[PDB]
């Protein structure tokens, strides 16, 4: 998955089949990073509107 | 006690097995904060559940 | 329908060579223990031998030694018996029959006989 964004850490427990998350909006609310098992979510660089 | 071709002296214990047949249909399903199926709603199985 | 079919009878000149054979109908012919019984004219039953699943153990009855030898195809569905000479015994009728005894019976510490079940149409041995 290809994106753009800052990446915040996270300690979301997984279920054992899938390591990779989804949102209820079907978002990826995180995607495990490969090399590291640390939970890692994607903030976007934007924030609530000015 | 019995030979093996008679259907006798081949006893087990009692055990009865369910079998149910799939037919097309369209369920919403809940899943809980840790990510597991509770609940979940047949359409067709009521007019309250429509 | 279980049947087992008898062959190899009929009068031949008396001596040095006579064929017998034992077909079987069905899958079930292999890992059953099996037995020949020859019926006298007048004097009731006798045993020739028997043959196990593999045939690693054989035996022989007292009336007869070494005359007969007993061998099973697994292929042809029919079991093999050779009479190696023609003796006195005439007008002998020569049954094939199988005996539910299989391996796992007397693997198994329990110490069993059950009967011979099925037996063959039967044939004409002089
Ligand atoms: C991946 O392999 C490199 C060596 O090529 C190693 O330094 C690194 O720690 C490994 N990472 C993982 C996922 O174990
Ligand atoms: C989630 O799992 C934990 C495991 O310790 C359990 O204590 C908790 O009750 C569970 N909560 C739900 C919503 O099932
Ligand atoms: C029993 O099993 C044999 C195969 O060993 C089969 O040929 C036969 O049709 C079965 N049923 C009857 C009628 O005994």
């Amino acid at each position: 998955l290809t994106g753009t964004g800052v990446l915040t850490e996270s300690n979301k427990k997984f279920l054992p089949f899938q390591q990779f998350g989804r949102d209820i909006a079907d978002t990826t609310d995180a995607v495990r990073d490969p090399q590291t098992l640390e939970i890692l979510d994607i903030t976007p660089c934007s924030f609530g509107g000015v | 006690l019995t030979p093996g071709d008679s259907s006798s002296g081949w006893t087990a214990g009692a055990a009865a097995y369910y079998v149910g047949y799939l037919q097309p249909r369209t369920f919403l399903l809940k899943y809980n904060e840790n990510g597991t199926i509770t609940d979940a709603v047949d359409c067709a199985l009521d007019p309250l559940s429509e | 329908q279980v049947q087992l079919v008898e062959s190899g009878g009929g009068v031949v000149q008396p001596g040095r060579s006579l064929r017998l054979s034992c077909a079987a109908s069905g899958l079930t012919f292999s890992s059953y223990v099996m037995h020949w019984v020859r019926q006298a004219p007048g004097k009731g039953l006798d045993w020739v031998g028997v043959i196990w699943y593999d045939g690693s153990k054989k035996y022989y009855a007292d009336s007869v030694k070494g005359r007969f030898t007993i061998s099973r195809d697994n292929s042809k569905n029919t079991l093999y018996l050779q009479m190696n000479s023609l003796r006195a015994e005439d007008t002998a009728v020569y049954y094939c029959a199988r005996d539910p005894r299989d391996y796992y019976d007397f693997w198994s510490g329990y110490d069993y006989y059950y009967g011979l079940d099925v037996w063959g149409q039967g044939t004409t041995v002089t």
